[PDB]
């Protein structure tokens, strides 16, 4: 299985 | 509640292995003026703070009273600090599902997590946190019994565990009951990995930034989707969205009682796990 999964662009996963 | 001992009150018996700061020896307590024995894990730390403080903080990890939260049973001050706890004859969570990946079933893994889970709200409740729980530090009492040890050691002793903080933790050093959910998060996710290694192939000082990026530890393949938005609502960025201890508890124990139903493992239903003399008395045993 891979290292990472992504979860963008959602808002609570990704910080700004 | 916590009992000073003397260097001489007790012996390290063998190695069982050493981790962050100091090493862990299986040894024997012997409660000088009494023929007993009690069968212990002794942990020597590695030497900025004082001796008169250390001791305030045991008075206080010496007072944690909960089936699934490890308590310390005494302390030697000497040249050295070291922790007198009770034995945990089966090891570390970690090593445990790791030695046993083929034999472990849906009941089994989620109580645990119910179980962990219920620790870390015990130490919730009375505004105590942890910071560096994981795999690593949930002992097995009994492979259907397990709980969290090592709980104020970090705070005791300021390599960091990256991969298991949460973000804010990361950048701005902020612990909080708030963040153990999130460490939590990534126990669980060891847990059912059987073991696996979290981001493994990234390198610490990058995590910071592939988690700014949105991305997570991955969904586990024995994780039907309803568990791994759990694991994954843990990561949040904003740290009071994240599930209480509480939330989790029932979440999960709601799950203990359909196994099968939230877990895919492959042959589920065919699946079974597991010195002395005399005088030998059991840590319960010795302090009535």
């Amino acid at each position: 299985m891979p290292p990472t999964q992504s979860f963008a662009p959602d808002p609570k996963y990704v910080s700004s | 509640l916590l009992r000073i001992l003397k260097e001489t009150e007790f012996k390290k018996i063998k190695v069982l292995g050493s981790g962050a700061f100091g090493t862990v020896y299986k040894g024997l307590w012997i409660p000088e003026g009494e023929k007993v024995k009690i069968p212990v894990a002794i942990k020597e730390l590695r030497e900025p703070k004082a001796n008169k403080e250390i001791l305030d903080e045991a008075y206080v990890m010496a007072s944690v009273d909960n089936p699934h939260v490890c308590r310390l049973l005494g302390i030697c001050l000497t040249s050295t600090v070291q922790l007198i706890t009770q034995l945990m004859p089966f090891g570390c969570l970690l090593d445990y599902v790791r030695e046993h990946k083929d034999n472990i079933g849906s009941q089994y893994l989620l109580n645990w997590c119910v179980q962990i889970a219920e620790g870390m709200n015990y130490l919730e409740d009375r505004r105590l946190v942890h910071r560096d729980l994981a795999a690593r530090n949930v002992l097995v009492k009994t492979p259907q019994h397990v709980k969290i040890t090592d709980f104020g050691l970090a705070k005791l002793l300021g390599k960091v565990p990256i991969k298991w903080m949460a973000l804010e933790s990361i950048l701005h050093r902020i612990y909080t009951h708030q963040s153990d959910v999130w460490s939590y998060g990534v126990t669980v996710w060891e847990l059912m990995t059987f073991g696996s290694k979290p981001y493994d192939g990234i390198p610490a000082s990058e995590i910071s930034s592939i988690l700014e990026k949105g991305e997570r530890l991955p969904q586990p393949p024995i994780c039907t989707i309803d568990v791994y938005m759990i694991m994954v609502k843990c990561w949040m960025i904003d740290a009071d969205s994240r599930p209480k201890f509480r939330e989790l508890i029932i979440e999960f124990s709601k799950m203990a009682r359909d196994p099968q139903r939230y877990l895919v493992i492959q042959g589920d239903e065919r699946m079974h796990l597991p010195e002395d003399m005399d005088d030998v008395v059991d840590a319960d045993e010795y302090l009535i």
